[PDB]
């Protein structure tokens, strides 16, 4: 995996040090070039995963996300041409070097091999994020975003390191396939339940779930436009990849011990749809939103179940395209409007045609309506929670019951009826924004036509 | 561009918060009074009436006709609640208590007649069905080791 | 036999022609009322011979090409269900949709999207028909799914109306409350 | 005044209306009758 | 659909409102103030007010009832109203 | 009789 | 301001058979029950005491409210009717026309002259029309919402753009 | 609204149930609970129909009955003879939208039965139109009616149904009968009531051609795949005389108490504003509330 | 042909012959007889000439062979080598299982269409060989997780075997 | 008499038939005073900028951002911990919670002990 | 109907009733039952793809039908002969269904009387 | 939408109900 | 009902200044001037057959544009569903499976040849 790491690493020079005005286009190039070299990466061997060396190795379950990082980084990267046209050229190579640090360390935790290091790389992508939110944010709430943001990631980490470095003393190794291979099951002794609680509250963390979610809404607010589509993106599928991988030993103890936070999902996802429907904020709703999407993607982990294993490697995929595509369209309209305030600007169709019929496409992908992988996805886990306790689907249902409630709301409050009077800036939509959500929609359905690649490593 | 008068801070206590709480939403004072104090996060905010946008006049030169609000003037707490769109406070034809007691009259009268229609559905004057081969059993879902006795018929 | 196997397909594809013609945007605005007035005509006159087809034979047909996945027992397919219900269904839906939509050219004179009506209209009747004949309930779906959305959109045509709009979000929700069902 | 007319006002029953030349049906009576007839006379 | 031209509704209100034989022909006018000059309060005005607006195919705005009294101002409201412009 | 149909046109 | 007796009656007069029409349907029918008397109206004039003026609202107002329909006349144009806000969808702001480019300025060359033109009226009507309205405004926040004229000759009235550049009701 | 809410979509979901009948006719239960909300759709949409004020909405309110038509179809074991009544319900409920939308474009883009300019005698093709459809969505003798309703009716009455299904489908049939000839003595009744500019006339050759294309089939295609079409439903074909035409007496009986409202309102007197004819003409009764209580119910434990 | 009887089961075909009882000229006999003069004909010449330009140049390719390797019951507890050997042969079988499962379903489903009202009595037997493909499926894979391994799977192979003694000795007592 | 028209939270009387509306008292009238002065001047503000062609951007009153204020952050400075508070607090925080949990258990030990000696039904259900 | 008068408004025992119609030995006063002859057979209906609910004892007159049916394209006024020999099966199997019904109608109206003067004879 | 329209409107007459 | 010779002067004043504006909005004769693109030459002599506008001509450009309707969208889309259908849709098992037609007792068989028995003795329930 030297093949892809190596050239984000040495690229970062690059940025470092090429003209005040060509970094943008160099970086953006190289961008799309390393996304093409990973995008070799999908192929997964059998059953095996794709081993690399004794510190890398990639599999179905990996590559989706590594690929998914790497057509990333374009993305924010020429987002934030509108918003650091303005300031210093030292500076603008710094933000640059944030992300690129960023991406490299998403892909150094996504191809780790041994426990360890994925959780050294995974407390790696906080300094990037912190830097991103803190200095370059626009309003004040910020440093209260950046302070939530760090302190409850780590406070659900170090639990996580004490375990590991329990684990690592007791079993003998923490690589990925040692554990997996000699994996034992895991008693109901008293000790064992609090071994599950340091293992998985962890990745609980980075994935709000109901009451242990406000990090993401006050830090997503006020995140710069760039950085939020990041974290709303991948630093929530990072803990699914740890789910998905410390789940293999934390069985067969998970079977009862789950019950707490599986509801707590189920009931959560209804609430932060419930909470959904009544929004001051767009950044607000699409976060909220967001984190629905995650309680759902948390119960079809927590089932253990290959259809809900499925269901939930589509969805992280998918639900991060959809967020990071909604977030663009919130980060436009705010950028023309200087504000963020709901229904501070309706009928938006009037203005600017296509850049509604983006929004239409956004919230069809919001929907989960079929064909889409966000439908598929979301119906494996639908499959998989009713083979799991039969009435399950009256929550889900009531699921997917609000979010086409919010999502075609926020269509006819932005987009539909008629324009506020008196707003009178609004230009016609650049070409950045429109080619951007281009860059995202189309091969959302691209991937959706050959959905085995992000199906799962089960297949 | 901004002061501290029109952010929503404390709740009003004494007649002079209450007319400083009066400017701060742009409405005056004799009419103004803030929820509850039962912690909610009420503050200062009014409790303004929970009526609708439906029930105000269209043909006014609303500043924001989409919902009939005018430029800068207090909103409801819940504005997005009792917009067009939404839930709307404009008037029924009669009482609401009497819509209720209708919605309920209908649709719990009818269950109940539903249930002694089901309970003697209608049926019309004829016989069995006459169907031969123990009710066709081995060509629709039937054992080829199994024999039952064939269900026949004679004319009259 | 084989030609019942085709053309009750190509009555799909004749349609799905004006629709990703409208993508290229080289059509005139003003020829593709026209244009997909034509094509729903024809794919009327053209789902007629599977009729008098199967009313020759009496067969009923369903058709699964090329499959998206293979999980474990799932073998997903495009599986068309062409059977007696599907193909006697079609061929009068397509005719009403080509009468209305001569109609709707009567009617919609004065729309600048008048194209895109009936483009819409267009779209709505694909998933319908592909509704009609799904073997699979993830077509099924599909083709709900689709019917439901379009729909919604179709209400809300006149988006500039509030009670269009309001109208859309209650249709949505009941079908949606069905879907829930579903 | 134009409204009570016989121009516009004065229409035909809402029968009438449904017999729309109900006297070409009658003619169709005949037509069909000796349609069957002359089919069965010279067969 | 007619653009509903100045003269259209010109003779839409020689003929409505022209319609009122409360008031002989003679004395009638376009600037005709009923009030005083025919001697009729904007009470005897509302009636017809309601039956014009159900001809042209429009509604008077009901904050707009008064004031709008002479043929004058029925062609002022009708032509500003229905961008009357040609 | 014809005239001006304003729209948010852009040739972007 | 406030709605005053005669304002009160007046609107009560409009609303009463407007209404009753849709009960009647037929004009003949119409004119019937209009003509049941106008003067009831009219019989009871002589209401000095504007208590009995009142007690006999108490009766008309509250008489209307059951004896109109349930589901009664809208018109098209009309709010809740079918033509109210259906062509909104059209209409555009007239500041829409800056953003047009060179292509498209010089494809209607003339039309965006004669608006470059009408802004520069715009421009000398501008401080024309505030140093007007400043002068003449009284203090305490004018003192109702009729707007001051152009007193002068070739000047243009306050507050005059929004109003005249407004979309037409038909922008198709 | 012609299209789609008359009868492409709305009719998915008995169209679904006819494509799962194998399923649906192991178990009779849900039958008799598919009769109950097909009996009680069209008492619902037909009685808020027998009093409504615009034209769109008296026919969509027939559709949705309609469609609880073939609901109750699917309930007594017939998703074949469903089949053929949504076959044939394409043909002539989207006619008889379609002469809605015709006089609605000449009618001054407007859609309520009142203020109608006697369009009968300026509105000559729709009219026929409107009454043939109307006679038709009442069980016309072979026309789309004859092998709709109709069937479905004696059906219902010959198999062995739900008792309060089997009268409410004949209040059903006489209120079909009801409002479809409203709309006739509404539009085309002889007296006008319109702008005075007179815009009542379907010259338009196109619309004359689509109108004529979906009457043809409105007149031929009821009967043009009636008997065509495979044996394929129960053939009932002895049966009781009184019950033999209970379709047929219910639509008689409809036409006459239909003809008897619309000469109750063409007298001098005053018409009732008591609380039957509220619930008549609000919709069902059951919108208003639904839309105002749940949802702020809802929103506000959101807040 | 490419495929075979033996795993893709094919009723015998068998057509009416019709016989018209009226002098009307067969109408879908004649449009079928003009689609394929204009439609058959041309895409079989397009074909004929894609035949022969791959018959011009032929390349061949392989079953890709695998050979049986010491399974978790044989295989050393802690022994790492063997053990991942194990997990490949028993992840390939159960890949294995899924496919011949799937071939199953698409007889099943073919035959309920080809077999006509009457496939509740001839695909019975299918139907038959499905009922127990099902019930040895879930005895060989079934309830194992997410993390399904071939250890995991021994332990259910475990479960069956105890509880099957258990029955036969509890018959015994 | 007539059928009496009573308001309500959600179909409140309508403005003419309330006794009172009717019964305006001069103090009243006087009250409303000149709220249509402000009113309007507050329109002279935005009719000025906006008719202003030297002003081009986004105008917003303090109105808007003082609801989103007072329903974002002002809620929890203000917040106090009432008894009631408190007591609906926990009611929906634990009462959903537990139900939901003890609903899902219950079904989920209903099929454990009907599967463990094979009353439920595995047959056709072997894609779990 | 008289039926639902008598069971349902009347005595519902005095009346068959229809989910246990009939509920009586088939020789109710019928010694030598010869069941109704075999015409329709299960092979033939089942080779002609037709419908459960339609493989009555009239099966024989629908199958011989599509015969005509198939041959007859293009036409749909043919096959009548048959199809009036359907039809007329038809009508003898509904008045063979209803006067089975009417047949333990009698015999329950046999069976009141008949358990009212033999056992309430004291 | 010109003059000279086919049915063109004489004032409050039949607008000429084409006989075809 | 009180028109104070302020707002008298406002409307009227707005409404021959909106006047004015709208005569302005008049588009000169060279307006909407739009530019040169390219025609097809065959097209162009279609065209060039209907500025006389014969019946014949009229007919004749009908048929065309319908028969090139046609060929694009009835036998293009036949050209490649049979192709994918007949070989590489039937290539591929159990693809396309089809509804046994009703085999009738007396139908022969066109292969094997072999008549199934008519059948048997029928009531003979004359009308
Ligand atoms: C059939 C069903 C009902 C159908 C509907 C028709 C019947 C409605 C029944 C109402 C019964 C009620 O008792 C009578 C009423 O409404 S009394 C209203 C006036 N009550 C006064 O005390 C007026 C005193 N006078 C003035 O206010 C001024 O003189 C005036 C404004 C008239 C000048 O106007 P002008 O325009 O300047
Ligand atoms: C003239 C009216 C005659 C009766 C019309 C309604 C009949 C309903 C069905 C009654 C009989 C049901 C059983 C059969 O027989």
């Amino acid at each position: 995996m030297l093949k892809i790491i190596i050239p984000t690493t040495m690229l970062l020079p690059m940025t470092w040090m090429s003209k005040h005005n060509m970094i943008w286009i160099n970086a953006t190039v190289h961008s799309l070039l390393i996304s093409l070299i990973s995008l070799s990466l999908l192929n997964q061997l059998g059953e095996n995963s794709l081993n690399f060396s004794l510190t890398f190795f990639s599999d179905s379950l990996s590559a989706p996300l590594l690929v998914l990082t790497t057509w990333l980084l374009p993305l924010m990267l020429m987002a934030s041409q509108s918003h650091l046209s303005k300031e210093t050229t030292t500076r603008k190579k710094l933000y640059i070097t944030m992300l690129i640090l960023l991406q490299l360390f998403l892909i150094m935790t996504f191809t780790a091999t041994e426990l360890i290091l994925f959780y050294i790389l995974f407390e790696a992508t906080l300094v990037p994020t912190l830097i991103i939110i803190t200095r370059w944010g626009n309003q004040t709430e910020r440093l209260n975003a950046g302070l939530y943001f760090l302190f409850y990631t780590l406070a659900g980490s170090l639990p996580l390191l004490v375990a590991l470095v329990y684990i690592q003393n007791t079993t003998g190794s923490l690589n990925f396939l040692i554990i997996h291979y000699w994996s034992h099951p895991l008693s109901n002794s008293w000790s064992n339940i609090f071994m599950w609680l340091a293992c998985i509250m962890a990745f609980m963390v980075k994935m709000p779930l109901y009451g242990l979610h406000l990090w993401l809404p006050k830090a997503h607010v006020e995140a710069p436009i760039a950085g939020s589509m990041v974290l709303a993106a991948v630093l929530l599928k990072l803990g699914g990849y740890g789910m998905m991988r410390i789940t293999t030993i934390l069985n067969p103890l998970t079977n009862y011990m789950a019950y707490p936070f599986l509801m707590l999902s189920m009931w959560g996802m209804i609430m932060t749809s419930s909470i959904c429907l009544r929004q001051t904020d767009l950044k607000s709703l699409i976060a909220y939103s967001s984190v629905s999407h995650m309680a759902l993607v948390i119960v079809a982990i927590m089932i253990q179940t290959p259809w809900s294993f499925m269901g939930a490697t589509a969805l992280m995929i998918a639900h991060g395209l959809t967020s990071s595509m909604l977030f663009c369209l919130a980060n436009t309209n705010y950028e023309r409007v200087h504000s963020r305030t709901m229904i501070l600007a309706r009928g938006l169709q009037t203005l600017l045609p296509l850049m509604a019929t983006w929004w239409l496409m956004a919230s069809l992908t919001n929907l989960a309506l079929p064909p889409s992988i966000n439908l598929i996805g979301e119906l494996f886990i639908i499959t998989a929670s009713f083979s799991w306790s039969n009435i399950t689907i009256i929550l889900m249902g009531m699921n997917m019951m609000i979010t086409a409630l919010y999502s075609l709301y926020m269509l006819i409050t932005t987009q539909r009826g008629k324009y506020t009077h008196h707003i009178n800036n609004i230009k016609a939509s650049f070409t950045r924004e429109n080619a951007l959500m281009a860059l995202h929609i189309l091969p959302l359905l691209l991937l959706t036509l050959n959905p085995k690649m992000i199906l799962g490593p089960l297949y | 561009h901004v002061t501290k008068d029109m952010f929503p801070g404390p709740y009003p206590k004494t007649p002079e918060e209450r007319a400083a709480a009066a400017k701060k939403y742009n409405m005056r004072v004799e009419d103004y009074e803030p929820y509850p104090d039962d912690g909610m996060g009420y503050g200062d905010y009014p409790k303004l009436p929970d009526r609708s946008q439906q029930e105000r006049d269209p043909w006014y030169d609303w500043d924001h006709p989409d919902l009939r609000l005018n430029w800068g003037e207090p909103i409801h707490w819940d504005l997005d609640m009792y917009i067009r769109n939404r839930v709307d406070t404009s008037p029924t034809p009669v009482s609401w208590n009497t819509m209720c007691k209708h919605l309920s009259g209908f649709v719990a009268f009818m269950l109940f007649m539903f249930w002694v229609g089901e309970i003697y559905p209608s049926y019309q004057p004829v016989g069995p069905k006459q169907y031969p081969y123990n009710d066709l059993y081995l060509e629709r879902g039937g054992d080829p080791t199994k024999e039952p006795e064939p269900v026949v018929h004679y004319e009259i | 036999m084989n030609p019942f196997a085709s053309l009750t397909l190509t009555t799909l594809i004749i349609l799905t022609i004006p629709i990703m013609m409208s993508n290229s945007n080289i059509y005139k605005t003003n020829l593709y009322p026209n244009y997909v007035k034509t094509t729903v005509s024809y794919a009327f006159t053209l789902s007629l011979v599977p009729l008098l087809m199967f009313m020759h034979t009496g067969q009923e047909m369903i058709i699964s090409n090329w499959h998206w996945m293979t999980l474990q027992t799932v073998e997903l397919s495009l599986s068309f269900k062409m059977d007696y219900f599907s193909v006697m269904f079609i061929p009068v839906a397509l005719f009403v949709t080509w009468s209305i939509m001569e109609f709707s050219m009567w009617y919609m004179h004065s729309d600048p999207f008048i194209n895109r009506f009936f483009k819409y209209l267009v779209l709505f009747l694909i998933t319908m028909m592909i509704l009609v004949t799904a073997n699979n309930l993830f077509q099924l779906f599909i083709g709900w799914e689709g019917v439901g959305i379009m729909s919604f959109l179709l209400i809300g045509w006149w988006h500039g109306r509030t009670d269009a709009n309001t109208a859309a979000l209650q249709a949505i929700l009941y079908n949606r409350i069905g879907d829930i069902g579903f | 005044a134009w409204r009570y007319s016989g121009g516009f006002a004065n229409n035909v029953s809402f029968v009438g209306a449904l017999l729309k030349g109900f006297k070409w049906g009658f003619a169709a009576f005949v037509v069909a009758v000796g349609a069957e007839y002359y089919l069965e006379s010279q067969n | 659909a007619p653009p509903l031209t100045l003269e259209a509704i010109k003779d839409r209100v020689l003929y409505v409102l022209k319609l009122y034989d409360k008031i002989d022909p003679e004395k009638l006018s376009v600037n005709s103030h009923f009030m005083k000059d025919l001697g009729l309060d904007s009470l005897d005005q509302v009636e017809i007010i309601m039956a014009m607006e159900d001809e042209f195919g429009f509604e008077i705005p009901d904050i707009d009832a008064e004031k709008l009294m002479c043929p004058q101002e029925i062609v002022d409201y009708i032509a500003d109203k229905k961008d009357v412009y040609e | 009789k014809r005239l001006f149909i304003i729209k948010p046109s852009g040739f972007y | 301001a406030y709605l005053t007796h005669q304002q009160k009656v007046l609107r009560l007069y409009k609303r009463a058979l407007r209404h009753l029409e849709s009960w009647c349907v037929h004009r003949d029918k119409y004119r019937y029950f209009a003509c049941l008397m106008r003067a009831r109206f009219d019989e009871h004039k002589n209401e000095k005491d504007m208590v009995k003026a009142t007690q006999l609202l108490r009766q008309a107002e509250e008489e209307f409210w059951y004896g109109q329909h349930p589901q009664p006349y809208i018109f098209p144009e009309s709010p809740g009717g079918t033509s109210y806000e259906r062509y909104e969808c059209y209409k555009v702001p007239e500041w829409c026309l800056d953003d047009w480019h060179p292509s498209e300025k010089a494809m209607y060359p003339d039309y965006f002259a004669k608006r470059e033109q009408w802004k520069r009226l715009r421009r000398e009507s501008w401080e024309r029309e505030v140093k007007q309205l400043q002068e003449e405004t009284p203090p305490g926040g004018p003192r109702t919402e009729a707007l001051p004229p152009a007193r002068k000759e070739g000047d243009l009235p306050p507050l005059w753009w929004h109003i005249v550049t407004r979309p037409r009701e038909r922008p198709m | 609204s012609a299209l789609l809410h008359s009868s492409t979509m709305v009719v998915a979901g008995v169209f679904l149930l006819i494509r799962f009948y194998p399923l649906m006719e192991t178990n009779k239960l849900v039958q008799t609970m598919t009769l109950c909300l097909g009996a009680i759709t069209t008492l619902f949409t037909a009685l808020c129909a027998i009093t409504q004020n615009d034209i769109k909405k008296i026919v969509a309110f027939s559709t949705s009955s309609q469609l609880g038509l073939m609901m109750v179809t699917i309930g007594i074991n017939q998703p074949h003879l469903a089949f053929l009544h949504i076959c044939m319900h394409a043909f002539f409920k989207a006619m008889l939208f379609m002469c809605s939308g015709s006089i609605i474009h000449s009618l001054n883009d407007e859609q309520d039965i009142r203020k109608m300019g006697g369009l009968y005698k300026a509105m000559p093709f729709t009219t026929t139109a409107l009454i043939i459809g109307s006679l038709a969505l009442t069980g016309m003798p072979y026309l789309t009616g004859f092998y709709s309703k109709d069937l479905i009716i004696e059906a219902v009455n010959m198999s062995y149904t739900n008792a309060w299904a089997l009268l409410m489908t004949l209040i059903a049939t006489s209120l079909t009968a009801a409002y479809s000839t409203r709309i006739i003595f509404f539009a085309f009744l002889g007296k006008p009531r319109f702008p005075p500019l007179v815009l009542i006339n379907e010259n338009n050759p196109l619309l004359i051609n689509s109108i004529k294309r979906l009457l043809i089939g409105s007149i031929f295609a009821g009967f043009i795949i009636s008997n065509n079409i495979p044996p394929m439903t129960v053939p009932n074909t002895t049966m009781p005389l009184y019950m033999k035409m209970t379709a047929l007496i219910v639509t008689i009986m409809g036409f006459m108490l239909a003809l008897e409202l619309n000469n109750t309102t063409y007298y001098l007197k005053f018409k009732y504003p008591s609380q039957t004819y509220k619930f008549s003409n609000m919709l069902g009764y059951y919108p208003s509330i639904m839309h105002r209580l749940p949802t702020y119910h809802n929103l506000s434990m959101s807040q | 042909d490419s495929w075979d009887k033996d795993v893709y089961p094919e009723p015998p075909r068998r057509t009416p012959a019709p016989a018209p009882q009226t002098s009307l000229p067969n109408p879908v006999t004649y449009l079928t007889k003009i689609f394929d003069l204009l439609v058959d004909r041309p895409v079989t010449l397009a074909r004929e000439f894609i035949e022969q330009q791959h018959a011009k140049n032929r390349y061949y390719y392989y079953h890709r062979e695998f050979r049986r390797v010491p399974d978790i019951t044989e295989c050393e507890e802690k022994d790492i080598l063997c053990m991942f050997e194990a997990e490949m042969q028993w992840r390939r079988d159960y890949k294995v299982d899924q496919e011949i499962v799937n071939i199953i379903q698409e007889r099943l489903k073919a035959c309920q269409q080809r077999e006509g009202e009457s496939y509740r009595q001839n695909c019975a037997k299918e139907l038959e060989q499905f009922t127990q493909v099902s019930k040895a499926f879930q005895d060989r894979y079934s309830d194992l997780g997410a993390h399904y391994s071939a250890r995991k799977c021994l332990a259910k192979q475990k479960q069956r075997m105890l509880a099957e003694r258990k029955a036969a000795k509890e018959a015994a007592a | 008499s007539f059928p009496k028209y009573k308001p309500s939270r959600l179909a409140t009387l309508p403005a003419t038939l309330d006794p009172a509306e009717y019964d305006i008292s001069p103090e009243t009238r006087k009250a409303q005073a000149e709220r249509l002065a402000i009113r309007s001047r507050l329109k002279r503000e935005y009719l000025l900028q906006y008719n202003d062609p030297n002003r081009l951007g986004v105008i917003e009153d303090p109105a808007l951002i003082r609801w989103t204020y007072a329903r974002s952050a002002n809620i929890y400075p203000n917040f106090r911990p009432t008894p009631k508070t408190s007591l609906l607090g926990a009611l929906f925080g634990i009462g959903p919670l537990f139900f939901w949990y003890y609903v899902f258990k219950t079904d989920r030990d209903k099929k454990e002990k009907l599967i463990q000696e094979g009353k439920l039904d595995q047959t056709f259900n072997i894609s779990y | 109907g008289a039926h639902l008068a008598r069971r349902y408004l009347g005595d519902a025992s005095k009346e068959p009733d229809p989910l246990r119609m009939p509920t009586f030995p088939p020789d109710y006063g019928f010694p030598e039952r010869k069941e109704r002859e075999m015409v329709a057979t299960q092979q033939e209906m089942n080779d002609a793809q037709l419908m459960l609910q339609q493989r009555d004892y009239c099966a024989h007159y629908l199958i011989q039908l599509l015969k005509c049916k198939r041959d007859s394209f293009p036409n749909f006024l043919a096959c009548k002969h048959e199809q009036h020999d359907w039809d007329y099966c038809e009508h003898l199997d509904y008045v063979k269904r209803m006067k089975e019904f009417e047949r333990e109608r009698r015999l329950l109206q046999r069976k009141k009387r008949r358990e009212q003067r033999e056992a309430e004879m004291a | 939408a010109g003059g000279g329209v086919h049915i063109e409107p004489r004032y409050r007459q039949f607008p000429q109900l084409t006989r075809s | 009902s009180g028109y104070t010779p302020d707002e008298k002067l406002r409307l009227q004043q707005l409404r021959e200044l909106r006047r004015r504006w709208l005569k302005d909005q008049e588009l000169s004769p060279r307006e909407p001037v739009l530019p040169p693109r390219r025609v097809w030459p065959m097209e162009q002599f279609w065209n060039k057959f209907l500025q006389d506008g014969a019946p014949w001509k009229n007919v004749i450009y009908k048929t065309y544009r319908h028969s090139i309707f046609a060929v694009t969208h009835v036998l293009i889309p036949v050209w490649i569903i049979h192709y994918y259908l007949k070989y590489h849709v039937t290539a591929k098992p159990y693809t396309v499976v089809e509804r046994k037609p009703r085999i009738f007792p007396g139908d022969t068989i066109l292969e094997t040849g072999e008549v199934i028995p008519l059948m048997k003795e029928f009531p003979d329930q004359h009308h």
